[PDB]
């Protein structure tokens, strides 16, 4: 779940 | 405005515990992901851990998994790193890093040195280096302070409480065969100023909570 | 996982020269790549984001380019304040892997070292040891031979040398050669000298124990 949230944070 | 401050560095016996704190004085610390990264002596960077917005999910590398825990308090704007069962490989300078969404790692802390050893703290010994006879043999003269037999690092040196900063050379610390670090801090000054202005070296050793202000005046 | 390989691992250029660092990726990372600068001891500073763009504060001489595998960081005019290590780091997929780093060293005009010699202090003499110091200031290159001569006798094993980092303004070095010697052994000799040899030059600074 950490990588998913981090990637979503980096995109937006 | 945006500044990260770190606290908690010191000397810990192997297998001990230590808590590091990183306070953000410029932004909310909420809307940013945070990371802990250490740099061992003479070794490259090594990312250690990461925490998200709400602190619900954390990441830590396999080498330090289980021993290091990361928490945060947005009310106090402080990111906490609890280190347990330390090893000599953990002796490093620790940094707390911010992460903008689209940018990368923007702002870091000043670095907190963590040393893991079974040795005991030793205060520095400050000695003057102030020739006057062979030193009038030239326009520019050299005034120095020798910081001998201290442990652990770091030891900082200033001159005249920071008033003198031009021409200062604070050499790096050498481990020495005795296991105690040592260094020297030397500045260049006009010889005509050797009798008018008084130069004092301020040596600070925070691990030993010692501060020595040595007045390095010419010889006889 | 992605692997970032930088080239070259180190570089030496003079003031004003343009320099170029290449960062190769094991696979496609789109434009999610950053360039950071780190001085020895201090924290890394963000230089380039999204592989082409400039962060606030950094000077305009820094550039950036790269399509999907080969990224390039160029400095148009190298300045003495740019002595540091520059590393590329990917951000497309976690973990954010960084390059091995590229060291930058300025090549400057040869400068004669200003050499001083420091006798041991009486306060240290009380402790039973005596350190005689030789200071070399503001010279290039770092290579130098420092010999300790005590009553015209070469000393070996009693010397320890410390080297400063390259200066951020004039790119010069400084050496501190310390001679640790027992008080009993210190009282058996009178003339102490250190000789510094850089090239065809050989400067020697001496002092007689007991002057003034």
């Amino acid at each position: 779940s950490f990588k998913e949230e981090l990637d979503k944070y980096f995109k937006n | 405005e945006e500044q990260l401050v770190e606290s908690g560095g010191g000397l810990v016996q192997p297998g001990g515990s230590l808590r590091l704190s990183c306070t953000a004085s410029g932004f909310t610390l909420s809307t940013y992901f945070m990371f802990w990264v250490r740099q061992p002596p003479g070794k490259g960077l090594e990312w250690v851990s990461g925490i998200n917005l709400g602190g619900d999910k954390t990441w830590s590398t396999d080498s330090v998994k289980g021993r290091f825990t990361t928490s945060k308090e947005n009310a106090k704007n402080t990111l906490y790193l609890q280190m347990d069962s330390l090893r000599p490989e953990d002796t490093a300078v620790y940094y707390c890093a911010r992460l903008r969404s689209q940018r990368g790692f923007d702002h870091w802390g000043q670095g907190a040195l963590v040393t893991v050893s079974s040795a005991s703290t030793k205060g520095p010994s400050v000695f003057p280096l102030a020739p006057s006879s062979k030193s009038t043999s030239g326009g520019t003269a050299a005034l120095g302070c020798l910081v001998k037999d201290y442990f652990p690092e770091p030891v900082t040196v200033s001159w005249n409480s920071g008033a003198l900063t031009s021409g200062v050379h604070t050499f790096p610390a050498v481990l020495q065969s005795s296991g105690l670090y040592s260094l020297s801090s030397v500045v260049t000054v006009p010889s005509s100023s050797l009798g008018t202005q008084t130069y004092i070296c301020n040596v600070n050793h925070k691990p030993s909570n010692t501060k020595v202000d040595k007045r390095v005046e010419p010889k006889s | 996982d992605i692997q970032m390989t930088q080239s070259p691992s180190s570089l030496s250029a003079s003031v004003g020269d343009r320099v170029t660092f290449t960062c190769r990726a094991s696979q496609g990372v789109n434009n999610w790549l950053a360039w950071y600068q780190q001085k020895p001891g201090k924290a890394p500073k963000l230089l380039i984001y999204r592989a082409s763009n400039l962060e606030t504060g950094v000077p305009s001489r820094f550039s950036g380019s790269g399509s999907g595998t080969e990224f390039t960081l160029t400095i148009s005019s190298l300045q003495p304040e740019d002595i540091a290590t520059y590393y590329c780091q990917q951000h497309d997929n976690f973990p954010y892997t960084f390059g091995q780093g590229t060291k930058v060293v300025i090549r400057r005009t040869v400068a004669a070292p200003s050499v001083f010699i420091f006798p041991p202090s009486d306060e240290q003499l009380k402790s039973g040891t005596a350190s005689v110091v030789c200071l070399l200031n503001n010279f290039y290159p770092r290579e130098a031979k420092v010999q300790w001569k005590v009553d015209n006798a070469l000393q070996s094993g009693n010397s320890q040398e410390s080297v400063t980092e390259q200066d951020s303004k004039d790119s010069t070095y400084s050496l501190s050669s310390t001679l640790t010697l027992s008080k009993a052994d210190y009282e058996k000799h009178k003339v102490y000298a250190c000789e510094v040899t850089q090239g065809t030059t050989s400067v020697t600074k001496s002092f007689n124990r007991g002057e003034c």
